[PDB]
């Protein structure tokens, strides 16, 4: 089973630097070339360069040429995205992807954001919302994103909307994670939303009950 | 260099109608290297047909692309509210482009929303600041507007919205209003309402609590 795992995301002030790594697994490393996508907020698709892993050589686009650099680690199934000199323009979702084929992306990893801004990391406060059927959790004043919110470690998914983070005036990002449930269980069953922010190394969980 | 000019960047079709989205080379591309790819919100593109014209593992009948000279479709036959994400062509040429992407949504019958307000949480007043949310729950259409209302006066620009993803299987939308007063503030006033105006109500709907 093939599967491409991206890391090395987060936070770089304008003008730094940041490695992205794509480790690769279920396929024999040096049959594919290994390439980076990226994708700015509410935009489209980037093609940005690619390495062989066989030749050893990478190719760029024009626009990355020269600020990018690709390399492979052939022993332990990973190729690197080397990134210097970032501006704003550069904050994005980035993506790796294997070649297979006539030239087409078969597998892609998850996607990792990396943020490029001035601003520091700050971990979020997660307050109840408390029904009274509707609950959830507001989860306040971070920075970066992203943030992910489960409701049970994963059992409760069904009828929950997490919705898209605001940014608030202070630069700061908030988000609200809602869930129905059924108008009659509230004495009952227990819930709780589990919140994970890794730019500030924070895990919250927060019970949320009537008041 | 070769671009891909896409069209329409968005749609909105029922469930079973046909959908054709075009991409435009600017010369000439290979049949073999011109591929489409099918993005969800929250997710890596995925491969949905390869060489103009053949299905990705495990992608559905009612997908199919062709081409015309410099120019190339993709049909969707019979929409499924799971087609819901944006379609992305991609080229091979030496170099690599993406088309800048159609969404596809999906027209569904009017649908009114279940209205919710949660007050500030007791520890989140004690942080100094006062979060009221307002829920408005699985509606169709998009469009809604929300009204806040403190002691019956009517607020402005103290408030931020955020709205879900349509639904892959209802092809409904969820929405987040937030409306942020200092701790200070919130004890200063008694009734905190917020009004919804939708297509699928017949009269304004007030939800509301007090302090």
């Amino acid at each position: 089973e093939v599967q491409l795992v991206e890391s090395g995301g987060g936070l770089v002030q304008p003008g730094g630097s940041l490695r992205l790594s794509c480790a690769a697994s279920g396929y024999t490393f040096t049959e594919n070339t290994v390439h980076w996508v990226r994708q700015a907020p509410g935009k489209g698709l980037e093609w940005i360069g690619g390495i062989n892993p066989y030749y050893g050589g990478s190719i760029f686009s024009p626009k990355f040429k020269g600020r990018f650099t690709i390399s492979a680690d052939t022993s332990k199934n990973t190729a690197y995205l080397q990134m210097n000199s970032l501006r704003a323009e550069d904050t994005a979702v980035y993506y790796c992807a294997r070649r297979a084929g006539a030239y087409y992306f078969d597998y892609w990893g998850q996607g990792t954001l990396v943020t490029v801004s001035s601003a520091s990391t700050k971990g979020p406060s997660v307050f109840p919302l408390a029904p009274s059927a509707a609950l959830g959790c507001l989860v306040k004043d971070y920075f970066p994103e992203p943030v992910t919110v489960s409701w049970n470690s994963g059992a409760l998914t069904s009828g929950v909307h997490t919705f898209p983070a605001v940014l608030q005036s202070s630069g700061l990002y908030s988000l609200s994670s809602v869930v129905t449930v059924p108008s009659s269980s509230l004495g009952t069953q227990t819930y709780i939303c589990n919140v994970n922010h890794k730019p500030s190394n924070t895990k919250v969980d927060k019970k949320v009950e009537p008041k | 260099d070769i671009q891909m000019t896409q069209s329409p960047s968005s749609l909105s079709a029922s469930v079973g109608d046909r959908v054709t989205i075009t991409c435009r080379a600017s010369s000439s591309v290979s049949s073999s290297y011109l591929h489409w790819y099918q993005q969800k919100p929250g997710k890596a593109p995925k491969l949905l047909i390869y060489s103009t014209s053949n299905l990705a593992s495990g992608v559905p009948s009612r997908f199919s692309g062709s081409r015309s000279g410099t120019d190339f479709t993709l049909t969707i036959s019979s929409l499924q509210p799971e087609d819901f994400a944006t379609y992305y062509c991609q080229q091979y040429s030496g170099y690599r482009t993406f088309g800048q992407g159609t969404k596809v949504e999906i027209k569904r019958t009017v649908a009114a929303p279940s209205v919710f307000i949660f007050p500030p949480s007791d520890s989140q007043l004690k942080s100094g600041t006062a979060s009221v949310v307002c829920l408005l729950n699985n509606f169709y259409p998009r469009e809604a507007k929300v009204q806040w209302k403190v002691d019956n006066a009517l607020q402005s620009g103290n408030s931020q919205e955020s709205v879900t993803e349509q639904d892959s299987k209802d092809s409904t939308y969820s929405l987040s209003s937030t409306l942020t007063l200092s701790k200070a503030d919130y004890e200063k006033h008694k009734v905190y309402a917020c009004e919804v105006t939708h297509q699928g109500l017949s009269s304004p709907v007030t939800k509301s609590f007090n302090r």
